[PDB]
RNA sequence: AGUAAGGUCAGCUAAAUAAGCUAUCGGGCCCAUACCCCGAAAAUGUUGGUUAUACCCUUCCCGUACUACCA
RNA sequence: AAUUUAUUAAUGCAAACAGUACCUAACAAACCCACAGGUCCUAAACUACCAAACCUGCAUUAAAAAUUUCGGUUGGGGCGACCUCGGAGCAGAACCCAACCUCCGAGCAGUACAUGCUAAGACUUCACCAGUCAAAGCGAACUACUAUACUCAAUUGAUCCAAU
RNA sequence: CCUGUUUACCAAAAACAUCACCUCUAGCAUCACCAGUAUUAGAGGCACCGCCUGCCCAGUGACACAUGUUUAACGGCCGCGG
RNA sequence: GCUACCUAAGAACAGCUAAAAGAGCACACCCGUCUAUGUAGCAAAAUAGUGGGAAGAUUUAUAGGUAGAGGCGACAAACCUACCGAGCCUGGUGAUAGCUGGUUGUCCAAGAUAGAAUCUUAGUUCAACUUUAAAUUUGCCCACAGAACCCUCUAAAUCCCCUU
């Protein structure tokens, strides 16, 4: 286990956050953690974001997922492509990889335009893809989910119930 | 603090009796030196408003360091007691029967601090007509001075904007502040492309 | 002032073993004499202090043999008269 | 010294009761698997190397 | 008088499939010699014992080495 | 030489103490837009550096020291050799018996896996410690196996303590 | 080398010191060095002068760090056969 | 208050040569080369003669400084109050000594002893021997019979052993 590589793996599960927006209604994002978890409540951001910075109905939504691709035993796992097509396709894709394999990895799901139960749905099938991996139980797998669209930054999944 | 004890077990002395100390008794070892361990915070109420502390009638856990040089000497807090606990509780029990607080609570301060002496670039795209409404301008906050605002406390000038220009945003925190700050309409342009040509050449 | 065993072994040497506090030079201010004083203290003074509470709590709280200090009886003796005058 | 033929391993046996005992092996050769008597249960079982002792 | 240690191609060293170098022999090169080139030959001090042998032990022999002190 | 760093010095960490920095690499293939630039094919997430010495604690490397010892046999001591165990001669026939006396060896190996348990009576290296032989009995083996305390001469090390 | 010094009470010397020569360390103030400042100060070797002081950094120590450097530091300065 | 070195402030050094002198000859003065005497002496280091130095790194009076895990030293392991491989006094201290010496009235009796271990062979502990008291029963001396082959001395003898 690397010094380098497990104190990422560390600080990244150290990262506050908190449910709920705070009690004021004007606050900056330094004084508070990460609050939008919610899949659905995402999607609808997301579209939202759409209508305020002007721009195309139909856009990417590149998700990256910080993945803890690692840390299984004290000899870590080694990167791979597993390719699942998703129930509902974009207009098998392949699962990359980061080239400096810091365990992120950038993936589309689906375009905007696509129905948030589509793209929920599409979520839950990348989830189980980028695990078959390391199926295993003996290590985390999944430390952070950020779903950003081409011009949105991402939001902090409530991953957690989707890992089983 | 040094804490040390005897390698030599010292023979019971009983009752209302000194124990009898041979010289082989002033044998130590370390058992833990206090100055090693972990630093805990000290609790402290403020009487006055800090700048990241938190303002007056605020339970804040500080380092000892912070405390007890800067804080205690200077007024800012007092220690926690029983007795200062319940003034400050009454205190704001009163205020809150009062309506008189006014005050902001910790986050809040920092937020107005930051609202005072700031400038936000709303990049609009010159390709697809734009209108301005208070959650489209909430939206920049949170992307380019990093703010969360509600729509509803942003108070838009009430005039219609579709060109690029200099306006002003009133910006309302927890209904009491009032912040009015410095609207810059410029041309949209993507992140990464910016940061390109400014950034990085200069 | 004591004696220890090299490498904590009871077959090795006894040596002599001094062990001296940390002192810190401190500021405190007292409420009842309304004046500040530059005490030599170590940081176990500063714990006794902010656990009374203050510095006039502390010096009166403090038994005579828990002190150990003649400027802290001699305080002591200042604060009470102003109480008890 | 620097001879060295055979090792001490100890024999523990299969029938669970924690009965053991040392014998002498080659070094070069496989684990032992010897019928061996075991008081517990009063008569001979299967008795496994498990551990070695020391080099004789 | 004691004790250590060494004994290997002609020579000198290395390894114990006992090799390399020089020397040695034969041929080539050159009017000739030498250098050079090709090829060949050439040894475990000795005694006995070490499964059996060799590098080991040991018998004997040559040479080598250190010590032989205090009153 | 063994033991030690108490002392001194250097270094490192901790303690104590100031705070200060603020993380950027597009590029339109198509389209839009008079520009400037946009849309589509990612615009995420997420920080960093230095607090001076002094003092104190804990380590490390040195310096300079401290404490203590320097075995025995021996045709005086030193040097050489020797120090434990077994066989043979001296010691011819019960036992025993020395020499820096004469000779040869040992610090294992091999085969079993009941070299399991238990118990009369004995031997004993001139003490002790230690060592040795054992009928019966229990449990096995066995009605082929000079089978029942392996072959073998010595083939080895007490207590404390440590490992489990 | 010289004058000198030493075991008062068995050794006065060839021993020690010494001018000279050389190596090492130090960029500096209010109690030594020094009320001084590298032509200085301290730690050492050797011993005026004259001719000279050769070879060696593998080991030891010191110094310096990327290799390394240093003997006027400790020390060393070969065989066999024809 | 001796001596080693140092500090403050003093003193002495005729005559001759050269006149420059850690220069020469040579008093005072300092030192102590050689010989004799002395050896409980005049003297716990001297006397007599002969010698080294004697304007210099000289000699010397006075007061002061450095103290024993130290001082000081032109290193002689010098000198630090006559005895310094590290002073002296007191205390711990009745240090310890397997080593040496000594160990006090009368009388009688028994009484000479294989070994083993040991940083042990200058000593101890256990055996053996010796002594005292006690218990109860054989002890000693010994008739046959009996106790090994291998091997050169076919030994003197021993062990066992009733009787007596
Ligand atoms: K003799
Ligand atoms: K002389
Ligand atoms: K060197
Ligand atoms: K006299
Ligand atoms: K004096
Ligand atoms: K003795
Ligand atoms: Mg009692
Ligand atoms: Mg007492
Ligand atoms: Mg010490
Ligand atoms: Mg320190
Ligand atoms: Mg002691
Ligand atoms: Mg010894
Ligand atoms: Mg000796
Ligand atoms: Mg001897
Ligand atoms: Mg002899
Ligand atoms: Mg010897
Ligand atoms: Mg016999
Ligand atoms: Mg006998
Ligand atoms: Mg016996
Ligand atoms: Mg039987
Ligand atoms: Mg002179
Ligand atoms: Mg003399
Ligand atoms: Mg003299
Ligand atoms: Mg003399
Ligand atoms: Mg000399
Ligand atoms: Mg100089
Ligand atoms: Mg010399
Ligand atoms: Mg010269
Ligand atoms: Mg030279
Ligand atoms: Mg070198
Ligand atoms: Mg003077
Ligand atoms: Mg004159
Ligand atoms: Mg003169
Ligand atoms: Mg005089
Ligand atoms: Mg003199
Ligand atoms: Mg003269
Ligand atoms: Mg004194
Ligand atoms: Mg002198
Ligand atoms: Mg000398
Ligand atoms: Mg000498
Ligand atoms: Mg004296
Ligand atoms: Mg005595
Ligand atoms: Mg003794
Ligand atoms: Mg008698
Ligand atoms: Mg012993
Ligand atoms: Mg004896
Ligand atoms: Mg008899
Ligand atoms: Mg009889």
């Amino acid at each position: 286990t690397p010094d380098e590589k497990k104190d990422e793996i560390e600080k990244i599960k150290a990262y506050p956050y908190m449910e709920g927006e705070p009690e004021d209604d004007v606050y900056l994002k330094r004084l508070y953690p990460r609050q939008i978890y919610e899949v659905e409540k995402a999607v609808h951001l997301l579209k939202k974001f759409q209508i305020l910075d002007f721009t195309s109905p139909k856009q990417s939504v590149y998700l990256d997922l910080t993945l803890d691709m690692a840390l299984g035993k004290k000899k870590n796992v080694e990167p791979f492509t597993s390719v699942l097509s998703l129930p509902y396709p974009f207009a098998g894709h392949e699962i990359k990889v980061d080239e400096e394999r810091e365990n992120f990895l950038q993936t589309k799901i689906a375009t905007l335009d696509m129905s948030s139960d589509q793209i929920a749905a599409n979520l839950q099938a990348v989830i189980n893809e980028v695990c078959r991996h390391r199926p295993l139980n003996l290590g985390p797998f999944v430390v952070r989910a950020f779903l950003r669209s081409s011009t949105s930054e991402g939001l902090l999944l409530k991953i957690d119930p989707l890992l089983p | 603090t040094v804490i040390v004890e005897r390698w030599w077990k010292v023979p019971l002395a009983g009752e209302g009796r000194k124990p009898r100390l041979h010289r082989r008794h002033r044998v130590y070892k370390l058992v833990e030196d206090t100055k090693h361990r972990p630093k805990e915070n000290l609790e402290l109420i403020l009487t006055q408003s800090v700048e990241n502390v938190g303002v007056r009638g605020d339970l804040v856990s500080v380092k000892k360091s912070l405390g007890r040089n800067r804080l205690l000497p200077q007024g800012l807090a007092v220690y926690a007691s029983p007795e200062n606990k319940k003034l400050f509780e009454e205190e704001k029990l009163l205020r809150q029967e009062g309506k008189l607080e006014k005050i902001q609570t910790k986050a809040g301060e920092a937020t107005v601090k930051f609202l005072k002496s700031c400038r936000l670039e709303v990049g609009m795209k010159n390709n697809v007509k734009w209108e301005l409404n208070p959650e489209i301008v909430a939206r920049h906050f949170f992307k380019n001075l990093g703010v969360v605002v509600a729509p509803h406390t942003l108070k838009l000038p009430e005039e219609p904007i579709t060109r690029w220009g200099e306006y002003w945003c009133e910006v309302t925190v927890n209904g009491l502040d009032t912040v009015r700050v410095p609207m810059s309409v410029v041309n949209f342009e993507k992140p990464k492309t910016k940061r390109y040509k400014y950034w990085l050449a200069q | 002032l004591g004696q220890i065993y090299a490498n904590n072994d009871k077959l090795s040497k006894r040596l002599k073993k001094v062990w001296k506090p940390q002192l810190f030079e401190r500021e405190f201010y007292s409420e009842i004499l309304d004046k500040k004083f530059t005490v030599t203290v170590t940081m176990r003074t500063l714990d006794l202090i902010d656990e009374a509470y203050g510095l006039d709590f502390y010096i009166l709280k403090t038994p005579k043999e828990d002190l150990c200090s003649k400027f802290g009886m001699d305080l002591k003796r200042g604060m009470l008269l102003r109480l008890a005058r | 010294k620097s001879k060295s033929k055979n090792i001490l391993v100890r024999m523990v046996s299969e029938a669970g009761t924690g009965f053991c005992f040392n014998t002498k092996r080659n070094r070069l050769r496989e684990k032992l698997t010897l019928l061996h008597y075991d008081p517990v249960v009063k008569q001979r079982v299967l008795f496994v190397e498990k551990k070695k002792i020391r080099s004789l």
